[PDB]
RNA sequence: GUCAACCGAGCGUUGAUCCGAGGAUGUCCGAAUGGGGAAACCCGGCACGAGUGAUGUCGUGUCACCAGGCGCUGAAUAUAUAGGCGUCUGGGGGGAACGCGGGGAAGUGAAACAUCUCAGUACCCGUAGGAAGAGAAAACAAAAUGUGAUUCCGUGAGUAGUGGCGAGCGAAAGCGGAGGAUGGCUAAACCGUAUGCAUGUGAUACCGGGUAGGGGUUGUGUGUGCGGGGUUGUGGGACCUAUCUU
RNA sequence: GAGCCCGGUACGUGAAAACCCGACGUCUGUCUUGAUGGUGUUCCCGAGUAGCAGCGGGCCCGUGGAAUCUGCUGUGAAUCUG
RNA sequence: UUUGAAGAAUGAGCCUGCGAGUCAGGGACAUGUCGCGAGGUUAACCCGGGUGGGGUAGCCGCAGCGAAAGCGAGUCUGAAUAGGGCGUAUCCACACAAGAGUGUGUGGUGUAGUGGUGUGUUCUGGACCCGAAGCGGAGUGAUCUACCCAUGGCCAGGGUGAAGCGCGGGUAAGACCGCGUGGAGGCCCGAACCCACUUAGGUUGAAGACUGAGGGGAUGAGCUGUGGGUAGGGGUGAAAGGCCAA
RNA sequence: ACAGGCGUAGUCGAUGGACAACGGGUUGAUAUUCCCGUACCCGUGUAUGUGCGUCCAUGAUGAAUCAGCGGUACUAACCAUCCAAAACCACCGUGACCGCACCUUUCGGGGUGUGGCGUUGGUGGGGCUGCAUGGGACCUUCGUUGGUAGUAGUCAAGCGAUGG
RNA sequence: CCGGUGCUGGAAGGUUAAGAGGACCCGUUAACUCCCUUUGGGGGUGAAGCGGAGAAUUUAAGCCCCAGUAAACGGCGGUGGUA
RNA sequence: CUACAACUUGGUAUUGGUGCUCGAUACGGUUUGUGUAGGAUAGGUGGGAGACUGUGAAGCUCACACGCCAGUGUGGGUGGAGUCGUUGUUGAAAUACCACUCUGAUCGUAUUGGGCCUCUAACCUCGGACCGUAUAUCCGGUUCAGGGACAGUGCCUGGUGGGU
RNA sequence: GUGUAAGUGCACAAGGGAGCUUGACUGCGAGACGGACAUGUCGAGCAGGGACGAAAGUCGGGACUAGUGAUCCGGCACCUCU
């Protein structure tokens, strides 16, 4: 996938199931999604490839937070 | 979410209210408004939430207004407080849009929308003296005479 | 130089041929990078210089792409942004194995076979380094008054065990050793700070008491960036508060 | 078929320049305005995390009574009588 | 190799050279030999120009029975010394009991394992040698042939005579009829060209799929050229399980 | 997931489009290529002259007003319409309701037509206040013209698109 | 020809996963009441809490079921006697 | 036979507001305790010597209704001091006041849920217009219009499934 | 005739009948058969505690041979094993 931004919640791969087995994967997705935001300091709306669990982290800790973290990574938002 | 209303609604209360609602309605509708704030903290809350209720009463305007401050848009000169470099002739940072608005308060009475203010227009970062101009109305805006206090 | 002779013409005691280290030159293709291209061949721009009666021609340089920093502008559109223009530094690909993270089979064995095994091997990917990775206890152990970061080797052990309890797989603790750095640096409470989004007791508060001018070291908030203080296990630390006070 | 012919060995010599080791003096910081201990209570000790549930990987361990280590989702706590 | 091959069962043209039970490992079992002997021996490693010295962590023996606790020359089961199972190197000498097959208590004789090495078999590894059809992973290939796209070119020559149009008859007007023009057609005969039906030959060929004489289509669902695209469980296919570099 | 898959600007790509040469001779070997002759298409200089317009200015346009005639028309307010605010009179099966004679187990409960305020209710017309409409103008004023102000400015050698 | 299989339609029912639930019990034990020799060992009740497997109940599609559909796959019979 | 793709069903995160309707949970006054002695459905139960009335009560017709239809409590209104005190019968006493409150049916209040009618602010729009853009049926951004907590995606789950 | 196929046996009855009744037990087992191996068959005799019988003595299923299925993995009751 575009791979999420703020975590770096990535793929995995299972394999196996009950029934006697057969081995085969099935990668794990995350649940990204495509919420927007607003960013008041720059007067700007802002798109981002973000899970369910990256919405909480926002709404417990902000947004320029977050955008700082990722300014860390480099990653070209 | 525990969130401090700041405004009233249907159902929830009134300003100044303490309520536990459902997270996507104070994630989505009030909060990315400035009509509520999060509650974290008792004093952090408590002044975030007195000021922002101040500021909404205060903020507020009409066409009628809009064409009032068209004509009070003229006032004296507003001065800016400065901490700069007078060596060259640069300024070391750029100053906010909450700095003129509180000259404004603390000379003239207004206290306006940082949003409006067309600061681009001002140019600031060459030291001198920056006109200004704002978004009033639709149609109408009006201009500031202005200066700035030497470094 | 040579396979590799032949011929011709020469140099060398003024130190040749030869050997070593550094430099210079270094056509064209190639990550190839001015644009293009069937790889090594076609066309150009810009500044300068050479050249013709002028054009053509020639020479020296430089012009790709992205990531970041800085600088100018801020389109729809108001804030202002994406973007655009200039400059500065990086990266780009090759490699014989060795490494770490991820993906990841099958023939085979099971006298068939799917679970299992072959093997997390081959192979593929992304990135490295001269080595890598791991690494300072949220560990072992068993009431012994014990051990004291990690890794790699020998043993424990083909054992305890696991397993269509079938084929087969298979440790660790512990013990002896190599090497020793039983290693260091931070965040938070708390202050001093620049700030930045807010407001206005607009005052009995900003500080060492007190003698006090002000009348706010913004008055109180709140995160941000900087500086101190603080680095632990039998708990420590910041507030507090006595004592000697190198 | 060579100890005494030749090349060379045992052995001792040798570097203007470049490169690598330390050695130094520069240069750079850094503690110095300090410490040892006392004493009774508030505050802090790394949060979308640890934990629990659902599918899965790998650990001697093939879901088994199955800890520890972990991947994706969902939910989701306290600071030392922790 | 076969019950049985001189065998009309296989293999070998001839010579010369090359070509198949191997190695690892303190592995396992059995057996020779050597050192030690109720003891035996070291591993990693350290020091050693060398093959040598050290290194006690470990392993094998020295007591077993029992699922286990546990007990111990006895132990387990069991209510039981009441029989049995396993064990107490073996023999030797005296006793008591029975001859249901001998046992039980004494005394002495006193227990032999281990580490190197050689041989044989054996376990894990390609495991005496050669030999498949075929499974999987990553790539190369549409210059042949299947289909499609873009753009050009080629089809001698002779016949038939559709629609329409005109004139005339006919009409009340038409429908209808004749003469002419026009010159359509997945039309006709036949070369080039594309195919390949029969037949003869060729069949260690001229040819790794052809030739001779005849034959089908021959203005169209055409043939062909230049450039291009689709790629493997996939393509493409006027579909035969055909074609995808003999 | 990564490798990589698509794809716009653009850039490459003829098998096609546009673009200027024909004949003869020559060596042992080349030839619309060299030679002979006659032609053509790009550009480039020097000079010759016919007309040239910038400067002179030669002609030829508009801005746009102070404003006058009549007329969109916040509009002070006017020509015609209904319905129902409170609502006017006439009457009609009335929630409780005041209530003639009687059905009715012999009676505490099941009713009827005329009768009365109320008119939870129903029909008809007229003084009626709110209503907007089309018509003509006044303020604003938009349409028609005298001075003006084609005066100061403006188009006029050329080349002229990377656009239509 | 609508029985069998399939397609379309419609849910009155029966079976029906996950999830939400968490009755009742079983582990552990703060605290008591007896047994005994004595240097507290062995028995019972055993609060809340933490855990274990957990029911009752509510649960859709589907399936069983009700009709239609064959230019939809498909299927189309015998003995006897009488002129 | 086992399994996978693809399709599909439901739960859940994204993912919310108001209204109505249908469930049980708890704070709450409430309907309601037929054993003879007998006014006799005797609410069991712990203080217990008057009993609430008059901040307007018997017997009562009627608004009401259950119904174990003998009977039950309830209210417009007269009534204006009435039943009653262990009334005595008893395991048990009033159904006197006060009350821990259970076998009950009703109903306010926090809820926990679902379904349905809707709003928009998440989300979607290969719908439009403008910009980056000179060229761009791409892409992004703003805005208009619309849909809409549905769909899409993630995780768990059931089903068909020779398509593999 | 012998519960059920056939054979070997049964009158000395193992056939027929009547009364008590649970040995259709527990702990073992000398020596033997048969034997690829695992399986399979009988077994006198000892001990507790019983039945029957007056006692001797017989009874560890049925007149005998067929009437059933190894191992692994789970389930139920009891144990003074962990």
């Amino acid at each position: 996938s575009a791979h999420c931004q703020v975590t770096g919640r990535g793929p995995g791969f299972g394999n196996s199931v009950s029934h006697s087995h057969r081995r085969t994967p099935r990668r794990w997705d995350p649940n990204i999604q495509n919420k927007t935001y607003y960013l008041p300091s720059e007067g700007r709306r802002i798109r981002l490839r973000v899970s369910a669990k990256g919405i909480k982290v926002i709404d417990r800790d902000g947004i320029e937070a977050v955008v700082a973290r990722m300014r860390a990574r480099g990653e070209k938002y | 979410m525990k969130l401090i209303l700041t405004a009233e609604v249907e159902h929830l209360g009134a300003a100044g209210d303490t309520v536990e609602v459902k997270d996507g309605y104070g994630r989505n509708y009030l909060l990315p408004r400035g009509l509520a704030i999060v509650a974290s903290r008792g004093a952090e809350r408590q002044a975030e939430e007195i000021r922002r209720a101040r500021e909404s009463k205060v903020i507020r305007d009409i066409e009628h207004a809009n064409e009032l401050k068209t004509a009070l848009e003229g006032l004296g000169d507003v001065t800016l407080s400065v901490n700069a470099a007078g060596d060259t002739g640069k300024l070391f940072g750029s100053v906010t849009a909450a700095d003129v608005v509180n000259a404004i308060k603390k000379a003239g009475g207004p206290n306006l929308d940082k949003r409006t203010v067309q600061l681009a227009k001002a140019h600031i970062k060459s030291v001198g003296t920056h006109p200004v101009t704002v978004k009033l109305h639709t149609g109408v805006e009006a201009k500031v005479s202005l200066n700035v206090v030497a470094q």
